[PDB]
RNA sequence: GAGCUGUAAGUAAGCUUUGAUCCAGAGAUUUCCGAAUGGGGAAACCCAGCAUGAGUUAUGUCAUGUUAUCGAUAUGUGAAUACAUAGCAUAUCAGAAGGCACACCCGGAGAACUGAAACAUCUUAGUACCCGGAGGAAGAGAAAGAAAAUUCGAUUCCCUUAGUAGCGGCGAGCGAAACGGGAAGAGCCCAAACCAACGUUGGGGUUGUAGGACACUCUAGUUACAAAGGACGACAUUAGACGAAUCAUCUGGAAAGAUGAAUCAAAGAAGGUAAUAAUCCUGUAGUCGAAAAUGUUGUCUCUCUUGAGUGGAUCCUGAGUACGACGGAGCACGUGAAAUUCCGUCGGAAUCUGGGAGGACCAUCUCCUAAGGCUAAAUACUCUCUAGUGACCGAUAGUGAACCAGUACCGUGAGGGAAAGGUGAAAAGCACCCCGGAAGGGGAGUGAAAUAGAACCUGAAACCGUGUGCU
RNA sequence: GAGGGUAGCGGAGAAAUUCCAAUCGAACCUGGAGAUAGCUGGUUCUCUCCGAAAUAGCUUUAGGGCUAGCCUCAAGUGAUGA
RNA sequence: GACAAUGGUAGGAGAGCGUUCUAAGGGCGUUGAAGCAUGAUCGUAAGGACAUGUGGAGCGCUUAGAAGUGAGAAUGCCGGUGUGAGUAGCGAAAGACGGGUGAGAAUCCCGUCCACCGAUUGACUAAGGUUUCCAGAGGAAGGCUCGUCCGCUCUGGGUUAGUCGGGUCCUAAGCUGAGGCCGACAGGCGUAGGCGAUGGAUAACAGGUUGAUAUUCCUGUACCACCUAUAAUCGUAUCG
RNA sequence: GACUCGGUGAAAUCAUAGUACCUGUGAAGAUGCAGGUUACCCGCGACAGGACGGAAAGACCCCGUGGAGCUUUACUGUAGCC
């Protein structure tokens, strides 16, 4: 659904608009963690990033540089991966 | 377990009566002999009832 | 098609685009007990024989197969006792055993409490409990029938007849059938007369408008019954894949809310997202997809197969059977004027001019043809598998059990049987400073909130303490 | 002392209605079963109008019933009431 | 307007309040819903609003429909908390002092004195219990007080057999029984044969050693059964 | 043992309680009713006249067309025996 070491946009929560690049993936609790967003502080002190829910980010255009959704056509005998609002393969 | 071995009698069940009506539970059983017959082997003694015996059976 | 080694943390050491982990079909390994089956036994243990093999100069030791009982089939099989037959030793057998849903069905045996305002006939009730046999359904089933019309035509189940006719210390109470309207709906095979062998196996034959043997000119495989084994392509399950549509400002920790402008819809069912979302995610409407295993179906294979009526010399058509008496049972019907049908004892018939029934019985009419055997459908029930619903519960409620509950615990034993849910959106679960031996507390810090600090959402009453205005 | 036997419509008793798991004029567990109780106890919000009886008869009846007397609501006849 | 009536047990009749759910219509809510607390408010009653604190996500209003629809009593059921009350009791009994440990000592360790049993409060072992046994740490709960201690918590350890008790030996009383007998079913009894010690048969003693084992480990000296290769003597042996 | 101090620390019972006496009254024997007489507020150690004092829904007596055990020339049956 979101690859890990990708692009995205957050759409919902406190660093709302704020492109960033994804670094983990927890699939089991649908949880995404992006680069530079959600900071949390633990009392061991230090300062790392927190996970996102994978449904306040969207992929970010090849072209415009603007969030849209994803589809898949079948190009070849594979399947790969689309994004609707334009023809531009990902 | 004793039966008639020709026909296949056996004892049955049911009611006494008093001349009040009172009922209490009781036993009819059949009139079965130790009788020796012919049989294929060796000539056994087997559970035949009086009856069995009528109209002509070996013995 | 990218992460993974379960709950479970956490630390190590690892695997994976050369396709990890996961989903589905198909295979292999599967300790010991348990019907337990080599013998024994206080289940999860002990002790052997026989045949091969592994190690020891040799015993000790170990591994692999087999050895229970009963029953059915071939062979050898003195007895007592001349031939034989009881006992015996071998060979073979997807032969039997035990459990299961305390639901449905058919048999054997069979209570009491209670009602009658006492009680014995009666009722409870052929109910509860026990035993036996099965099946996915079981049981019944092809007129010795129902009746009184210028008739019908196997069985089963629903409505009505009807709380009627009846039964009843005529008290309490028990309680039908035929007709009529519907669901479903096919009927056949054996014994005898007769024909040729050596009592046997084949053919023939199955009935009431009377059928057949005998003599007469005499032609649809139904594997759910009707006779029993196999080969021919289409749907359906057991993994999935595509699948339309939204951007701004305000409050706020967070927007899905409000104010404005757009779009989709064979898709406005539902769930999750930092708050209430048709257009954020998983989905929904629609369509597509199957190595391999398993079901149903239909077009050819294959396996059986004698189709019609007039005459009736003679012969055949179910015997200790039908029926009667005595003592019981069951029919709604308590022996009563009790027909119709079952059991025990004793007597005991006839052979189409025959026999049975039409509620004692006789006569006349009408209907039918017992004493041999099978048969799907409509009907009843849910331990389970998939998909759904509710003017049903929301932690003293709902299953006894929302937590690892038939658990703790109680009893020698059969048996009885609980209480316990909630931090926050995210562990971000308080670094650091001060009082101790520690528990705990005061600051600082994380968080929107810490009197949300893990004995954690709100937080009533009983009850226990501190200070104050009047007395 | 150890190993065993006798089981409730039954056992054992030098005999007391004595014992059979702290219980015995008939043990314990589970079912029929929510047995039966003409007998005690209990029965949850608020207002307005009307308002008794503790008597006769019968009763296997006497602290229980049935009919009649007395209370309440609706529809009818119309001086029949004190 | 004018008049008349309105005490009430059993019981009869009528109009109403409130709670939960459903249909339709119309509303409120993070600029703060339900719930909880307070107030000097409203109606003839059951009852209805408003404001302020806490609370953090749902809830009223109108007309209809349905019911697990209203609590002070049942020696009612379950949970919590009082009075008796700082009251009764703290389960046979002789302790005193010095030194240590420690935050904290009448109660814990070491030494001295005194005291009690001694046909037993001493030493073994059968049944039964099943890790309570040893060492090093700890003080929430258990110990009828305290505790630096423990049969209590945490982490690690501990049981060694040819000769001892049981089996590869034997049978009492009883239990189970191939065939067999009896019995509505289920099953009862019983022959040959087995199971079954509390009995019979059967080869080892002494000393030392650890914190925990001792006829078991070690040292010294024995015994019983079985197997293998020459041998004295033996082919009428010898075994049964 | 009880009594004072230190440590620990229950129970039966309980409608709410600021709980006097005499003569009367009452469902006929009053801390709570009438009249009068006594009595400043709060503790501790003792005794037992009352609170018809506390455990036990009176086993004595009676009632129920309630149970159970026993007896006989009560009634109706029956296992066995002739």
């Amino acid at each position: 659904h979101i690859k890990k070491g990708d692009n995205v946009k957050v759409i919902a929560g406190k660093d709302k608009g704020k492109e960033g690049k994804v670094i983990a993936t927890l699939p089991k609790k649908d949880r995404v963690v992006v680069e530079g967003v959600n900071i949390m502080k633990k009392h061991q002190i230090l300062e790392t990033e927190a996970a996102i829910h994978v449904s306040n980010v969207q992929l970010l255009d090849p072209k415009t540089n603007e969030p849209t959704r994803v589809g898949y056509k079948f190009v070849d005998g594979k399947k790969v991966r689309i994004a609707k609002k334009s023809g531009e393969e990902i | 377990g004793k039966q008639c071995f020709v026909t296949g009698r056996k004892a049955s069940t049911g009611n006494r009566r008093s001349h009040a009506l009172n009922s209490t539970k009781r036993r009819w059983n059949a009139n079965l002999q130790k009788v020796r017959i012919l049989v294929d082997g060796k000539p056994k003694k087997v559970w035949v009832s009086a009856r069995a015996l009528k109209s002509g059976k070996v013995t």
